[PDB]
Formats: structure tokens, C-alpha cells, sequence
């Protein structure tokens, strides 16, 4: 649970902080975290921003930091059948339901 | 007693080049040179979500949502010219020798040995069967995966390059050619001597492969997919504007001979690798618990001088060939 | 306690290190010493990750 | 007791430049300009488990499990053009001179007992047979570790510039020379002498090496891997966006003339390096235990002025040209 703070707490940092973010280079695997902080529509910019962003929910932020947190601990391959591997499934699975849900009320 | 070296390298003897592609018509298929070579594009694919669903089957309000949400991505394909229905594969061949010689190794005994041994088994009986297999691989068309699957006709052309000049060329028919079955043929005897003379150390050798496949016109060819590392998800392998296919890719399918695996022989020839792993098939044949492993066999002949069975010792020949890293 | 001693030229190598499985820092630093195979080599004291634990030089103490 | 120096350098003498490679046409050969070099490039590799795992693990389950999840990995290869099939090597050779001049040294008896042994030495016998030995290495092509295996035409060109342009030139054949003899030739000699000379001090020598290898269409050539720390664990020297060998990766084959190490089994030529160590064999012939290791025979031959045979005191003079730091704490 205090990943998933931590985490939560440098996205409300960002979006409190910086003004907006426009486009940037490597979008191929970023397009899913620039949807986690999303400014406000420019006054002269057009409409077809945020109808966009509105019919579109945030889930692959979810499978990045799933992954993110995979890559950054490590783990044994001969333990994957073990009884230490089921409990951390399934802690990583309870993490990754409350941190797409908390994300899931965002947009809407 | 003896023991064995803890760093242990073996150089990888027949090791091909990249395979260069190219379209043309049957008919011009004399006028090989000069086939324009075919370019790899971009083109963007759409595609919902087809993944299998979880444990916990979810409402279908969530599944109609995908669906206003498609997923983009963009692929490369590469197709033949707008008027092409033969496909062109040219790729060469070396054969450097020395198989049994090691590289490198720790302990001057264990490579006295292994000399040794290699020599009394080159003198009891030659390369011939290993030649032999090697020349069915190359006169067939198994280096394509899928690319000859669906083929009107395949014809393969073997030539022999000697100081520069074509020494004695081969044509041969990848479709008459039994896939799961070797059969012997005067010039598949020829080859597997020039083979087993060049591995030998008799000269030097070369052999430039090329293959010629009807597929259609406008057909999609299968090169070999790079690593992703422009949210381009596929990208294809592209050497000078040209399409083509790896090198271990190729000596791989040259190398698919060994078929006397502890299994049934249920399914085609598998390549000699360790623990005769097998990406395709998911499984791995000689496994370590029985005594037909490399590393065991390898060390019974050597420790004990066990020679295993005529099979066993041809693997064995066949693993060294190969190359690689053994001991620790 | 696992410790890799390594030896090298400058302190700034990548040369592979015996393990000791000392219980301190102090007896691995003692048996580097005493087992030093070379004059002007830089000891360098790694644990069983790639962390450098320590270092010391041919003409200056140890360091960390 | 002329006690060594704590402190003792020599500076390298033979230092070549680097090698730049290219690819042509055998028919070609007479005239290779404007050739364009081979470019390093990135390809995908599947690999597989190959290492030997150990007996504590012998369950057939995890073996399959590792096929499941493959072990992608990024390397680097070059291979020469779509249409080549011989490649070319163009690396530069300068002889410097005073291989016996210290560079540095604490004591001036020491050096002066060094020049003077040095310059006995010379009086006694020239350098001619390190000359000669180099010949042949420079000659053939043993500087290559890969590439030359496997080759069906090998031919060295040896250049001679003295004011920038080609003052004297030779051609020889590698394949032809044999790998592990040593034969005399006319142009051996007369290189060996300009060798000499340029060691003596009697004038700058420059050699342009180039060697045509005839390898296949489309091959894939071996350069000198580089180091690293999908990530890429295989990066190949590059410079200029073209390939070449490491300087002292040259160099160092280049001095395999040593060949009277007590081992005497078929090893051939060996490097000229301190303790005879050897990377390939995993052994370090002329051991200290033996009168034959070169800080023993140096100390001896200048503290107690001992003369070794011929044989230790020619390896003692290339040591010595090689260039190193000697000496203790």
C-alpha cells in the first residue's frame, strides 16, 4: 500500500505544480503515463482534446506500473511454484485492483 | 584422476551469411541478378482486444467499453513488387574445419585428450553421415519457416565457388525431397564428400545457396521480427533497403538434423542444442536425469573412454560442430 | 558474511574476486593482505552484489 | 648492491595505429580507394539455456520452464557489403628506436648498468633476428585471431614511407608462409634490416600494412569486441562509423615471435608477455620457479652481470622493446 501512496503522491505533486505538459518525443510506451496528469484545455487550442481524453478510461497505467514493479524486485523462476510465490500474486493483484480503481474515478 | 576445465569454448564450425530476398518471375528466373530487393513499410493495423479473459469472469458493460476504445498500432509487412510471384532467397555457406580442435582450454590434458578421442573416432569411421544429413538440409527448402509453406514449386541451386569462379553447381527439388525422410542421391553423395573433405581441412570451401519459391503475386513474405526496443510494434529485419534473415536463424533450419532424440521420433528433425530444448514444441528432449545427455555422454567418453552407442557419438560430433561454451 | 575480494590496477576495473565468506570486514581486509599476490595492484573488497564495499590503494590506506 | 628501482618504465617501441577495414572485389585489389567501410549494425537474437546448470537442480519441470520465458538479448555483427567478397585492412607501424633507454629511472647506477649491458648486447649481436622475427608476423596474417581462419587468399602489401610518399614496396602471400616455421627470403631480410636500423636509430621508418582476405559475399567479419558497463551485452569497436582492431590488440599478436617456451609441445609462437601467460591456453609457461622468467633473468644478468643462453637473452631484449613498468613497492 505505501508504493502505491508514494506513487499517488508524485502524481498530485506534478499535476499541483507544473502548468500542463505538451507533446513529447518516445509516445510509444509514454502515451499511458501522459494521461496520468492531464491539464486543462488551452483557450486556444481546439475541443478535440479533451473529447478525446473524455471517452478514453486510464488502464494501461496499471499494467506499467505492474510491470515497472516486476522489473525493479527481483524473483527466483524455481520459487514460481512455490507458496511465497502465490502470496505475492496475490498481494500484487489486491495493489493493482485499489490503484486502478483510485484512477478509474479520475476521468469520470 | 582427471578432471575437467572450468572454462571451456568450442568456435561454431558452418556458420552462413545473411540471406539477401528478391521477387521475379519463373520464367526470368535464369536473369537471377538484378531483381529489385523488396523494402519493408509501415501500415497501421487496428485490432480489439482478443486476449483471453481472467479467472473472474468481469460484467459485459466492461467488454462493450473496449470496443469504444480500439487499440492502435502500427507493423511492418513486406510484400513482393506489384508484379512478382517467385520469391529469391541467395546465401552462402563456409566450411572452416577443425571441429574437435578446441579453442580454448584450461587444462592441456583434457585437450590432448579430447584430440585424442576425436582422431580415433575420424579414423574408425568419417563426417560422412553428418555430410550427409547437412546436404538433405540445404538441398531442401527447411531454412524457410513460412515462407514455404503454401508453395507451388521450390527449386534449390547449390553452386561451389572456387578461387572466385563457380566450380561445380547443383539443382535440386525441395517438393520431390522428402521432408521427414533422408533418401541418398549421386549428387547428394557429391556434396556430402566436398563437405566432409572441407571440414576435414582438405581446402577451402565455398557453397552460395539460392532458392527460388513461387508463392503469387503480391504475396506477403515472413522475414525474421526485430526487437522492438514510432510505437512501431513489429519491425522487420532490413539490411540495405533489402529484407533478409538472420544468421543463426538460417543455421539453425541447416542444422535441423538430429533425429534420434530419446522420444519416438513422432515429430521432424530437431536442431542439436543443450538439453535438447525445443522453443516450438515448449518441451526439452534428453532431459538431464537420463544418460543421453551431451554433458554426461561427453564426459563418460572422455573420463571413463565409454564410447556410447554409433547415435550417441555422432550427437556428441554434431554438439562440437556447433560450437559453444561449455564446462563452467 | 559473503565478500569478493578482487584485485586490479586502478580502482576503477571490472576484474572477477575470490569469496571469502568471512565473518568481518576486518578478516577479509587481514587475509587480502596477507595473501596480496602483487605489489602495485588496487584491492578492491565487493560484496556478493555490485556494490564496492571498500578499497586500497598500492602506496595509501584503506578506503571506503 | 645496485638494488633495482622502485621505480622502473620502459616505453613501448613497435606502436601501431589503428586498423580501418573495407570491402572490395578480389579483381579490384590493384586499385582500393574511395571504398566504403563497414558500418556496425544491431540485430535481434533469440537465445536459449545453454549453460551447464549444476546437480542441485534436477527437476525436469524448471528446465521446460526456462523455454517458456526466452532470454532476449541485443548484439552487435558487421558483415561486409551485399556485393564483396574480399575484405581489406589498412593499419599503419612506426619503429620508435632505444628500446634500452630507460624512461624512468631513481637510480643512475642502475641506468647506467642497463645502457651499458644494452649497448654490449648490441656490440655482441644486432636485433637482426627480432627484425626477422617480426618480418615474418607483419608478412602473414597471425596479426588476425578470426578472421584468417577460414580464407582462401590471404596477400599482405607492406608499404615503406620515408618522406610521404611510397618509397619501397613488398607483397607477400600469408598462406604461403608457413604459420608455425620460420623461412628466410630476400624481402624478409631487407625488412628485417630496415627493422634493425630504424631500432638503431639510423632514421624514422614508417610502414603501411594493407591485407586483402578473400572471406564470401555477404560474411560476417570479427572485429575486437568492446566492453559493456533488450540491452545490448555485444558492442563492436567502431570509429568514424567503420570498423577496425584495437591498437594494442594488433600489437600484441604482432610480437608472437617468442617461440623457445620450456613447454616446447606444439604451441608455436607465443606472445612476448611477462610469466609467458597465455589467455586461450589458460597457462603461463616460463614460471618464476624456473631460472627462465624474465625478473629473474634480469635481475641476475645485471646484479651478478650472468649472461643467459642466446635464446633468454633475445626474449629479454623484446621484453625490454615492449616496453612496461618494472621494478617494486
Amino acid at each position: 500500500a505505501q508504493i502505491c501512496d508514494e506513487a499517488l503522491q508524485y502524481a498530485a505533486r506534478l499535476r499541483e505544480l507544473e502548468p500542463g505538459w505538451s507533446a513529447t518525443p518516445g509516445c510509444q510506451l509514454h502515451d499511458a503515463e501522459q494521461l496520468w496528469l492531464d491539464p486543462l484545455r488551452a483557450q486556444t487550442d481546439e475541443t478535440f482534446l479533451q473529447r478525446r481524453l473524455r471517452g478514453d478510461w486510464p488502464a494501461e497505467v496499471g499494467n506499467r506500473f505492474a510491470n515497472w514493479l516486476n522489473r525493479a524486485v527481483s524473483s527466483d523462476s524455481q520459487i514460481l511454484g512455490s507458496p511465497e510465490a502465490a502470496q505475492w500474486s496475490q498481494e500484487l493483484s489486491k495493489e493493482l485492483t485499489m490503484f486502478k480503481e483510485i484512477l478509474e474515478d479520475e476521468r469520470d | 584422476i582427471l578432471s575437467t576445465a572450468s572454462v571451456l569454448a568450442f568456435e561454431r564450425k558452418l556458420d552462413p551469411s545473411d540471406a539477401l530476398m528478391s521477387a521475379g518471375a519463373w520464367a526470368q528466373r535464369d536473369a537471377s541478378q538484378e531483381w529489385p530487393a523488396v523494402t519493408v513499410r509501415e501500415k497501421s493495423v487496428r485490432g480489439t482486444i482478443s486476449n483471453r479473459l481472467k479467472t473472474k469472469d468481469r460484467d459485459p458493460a466492461k467488454l462493450d467499453a473496449s470496443i469504444q476504445s480500439p487499440n492502435l498500432q502500427t507493423v511492418d509487412v513486406a510484400n513482393l513488387p506489384s508484379d512478382a510471384d517467385t520469391l529469391k532467397v541467395r546465401f552462402t555457406l563456409r566450411v572452416l574445419g577443425g571441429a574437435g580442435t578446441p579453442s580454448a582450454c584450461n587444462d592441456a590434458a583434457y585437450r590432448d585428450k579430447l584430440l585424442q578421442t576425436v582422431a580415433t573416432y575420424v579414423n574408425d569411421q568419417g563426417f560422412a553421415e553428418l555430410a550427409r544429413r547437412y546436404a538433405h538440409n540445404l538441398a531442401n527448402a527447411r531454412f524457410l519457416w513460412r515462407n514455404r509453406v503454401g508453395a507451388e514449386a521450390v527449386e534449390v541451386r547449390i553452386n561451389h565457388i572456387r578461387q572466385g569462379e563457380v566450380a561445380r553447381a547443383w539443382r535440386f527439388d525441395a517438393l520431390a525431397i522428402g521432408l521427414r525422410d533422408f533418401k541418398a542421391d549421386a549428387e547428394l553423395d557429391a556434396l556430402a564428400e566436398l563437405i566432409a573433405s572441407g571440414l576435414s581441412g582438405s581446402g577451402h570451401v565455398l557453397l552460395e545457396v539460392v532458392a527460388f519459391a513461387r508463392i503469387g503475386d503480391g504475396q506477403e513474405v515472413f522475414p525474421s521480427q526485430e526487437l522492438i526496443l514510432g510505437q512501431k510494434s513489429k519491425t522487420l529485419y532490413s539490411v540495405r533497403d533489402a529484407a533478409a534473415i538472420h544468421s543463426q536463424k538460417i543455421g539453425n533450419a541447416l542444422r535441423t538434423i538430429d533425429t534420434w532424440y530419446p522420444d519416438e521420433d513422432g515429430l521432424g528433425p530437431i536442431a542439436v542444442e543443450p538439453y535438447g530444448s525445443v522453443t516450438s514444441q515448449g518441451k526439452a528432449y534428453r532431459q538431464p536425469k537420463q544418460k543421453l545427455d551431451f554433458y554426461t555422454l561427453l564426459d563418460n567418453w572422455v573420463l571413463r573412454d565409454e564410447a556410447p552407442a554409433v547415435e550417441q557419438q555422432h550427437y556428441v560430433i554434431a554438439n562440437l560442430i556447433r560450437g559453444g561454451v561449455f564446462g563452467e | 558474511s559473503t565478500y569478493i575480494i578482487k584485485e586490479v590496477q586502478n580502482i576503477n576495473s571490472d576484474r572477477e574476486g575470490v569469496k571469502v565468506e568471512t565473518t568481518s570486514l576486518t578478516s577479509a581486509k587481514r587475509i587480502a593482505s596477507k595473501n596480496q599476490f602483487f605489489h602495485g595492484t588496487v584491492l578492491r573488497i565487493e560484496s556478493e552484489s555490485g556494490n564496492w564495499l571498500a578499497y586500497k590503494e598500492d602506496g595509501k590506506r584503506w578506503i571506503e
